[PDB]
C-alpha cells in the first residue's frame, strides 16, 4: 500500500527489470543478498556494484540506473 | 497423476540461463573478512582470500531475504546515506 505507486516508481521499474532479467528465483534472491549485507554495513558500494556485475552487468541501461542510484562516480 | 508429490511438473522451467553465478573472490580482503565479522562467522586463524571467499560464499548461499524490507531497506539507505563510517564501539569486550 502507498508503495509502488507515487513514490517508488522507477526504482519499482528496476526491480522489475532485475526480476525479469535475472528471471532464476534463487538468482533474485543473490540481488536481494548483495542488498542485504551491504544495508547491514558488510559490504562497500562499488562492492555492491560489482558482486551483481555477473547479474546486471549483461544489460547497461539496468546496471547503469544502479550506478546512477547508488552516485557510483568512478570519474 | 499429479496431487501425490510437491515436485515440479515442468521439468525445466523457462529459463536459457544457468542461473548467474556471483563471484565473491572480487571483494576485497577486508569486505569478506567483514562479512564474517558482522555475521560472526567463528574460524581458525591464518586465512587467505580463498578460504573467505569459500567461508563467505558458503553462508552466503544461505541469507534469508525479504523482497518488500529489503527493497526498502536498500532504497532508504542508499538514497539518504551511501554507506556511513560513524565510528563507535559496540560491546566494551576489552
Amino acid at each position: 500500500s502507498n508503495a509502488s505507486k507515487h513514490g517508488v516508481g522507477t526504482e519499482s521499474l528496476f526491480f522489475d527489470k532485475v526480476r525479469k532479467a535475472l528471471r532464476s528465483a534463487e538468482a533474485y534472491e543473490n540481488f536481494l543478498r548483495c542488498l542485504v549485507i551491504f544495508n547491514q554495513e558488510v559490504i562497500s558500494r562499488a562492492e555492491l556494484v560489482q558482486l551483481v556485475s555477473p547479474f546486471l552487468g549483461k544489460f547497461p541501461e539496468l546496471f547503469n540506473w544502479f550506478k546512477n542510484f547508488l552516485g557510483y562516480k568512478e570519474s | 497423476s499429479n496431487a501425490g508429490s510437491d515436485d515440479d511438473g515442468g521439468d525445466s522451467p523457462v529459463q536459457d540461463i544457468d542461473t548467474p553465478e556471483v563471484d565473491l573472490y572480487q571483494l576485497q580482503v577486508n569486505t569478506l573478512r567483514r562479512y564474517k565479522r558482522h555475521f560472526k562467522l567463528p574460524t581458525r586463524p591464518g586465512l587467505n582470500k580463498a578460504q573467505l571467499v569459500e567461508i563467505v560464499g558458503c553462508h552466503f548461499k544461505s541469507i534469508p531475504v525479504n523482497e518488500k524490507d529489503t527493497l526498502t531497506c536498500f532504497i532508504y539507505s542508499v538514497r539518504n546515506d551511501k554507506n556511513k563510517s560513524d565510528l563507535k564501539a559496540d560491546s566494551g569486550v576489552h
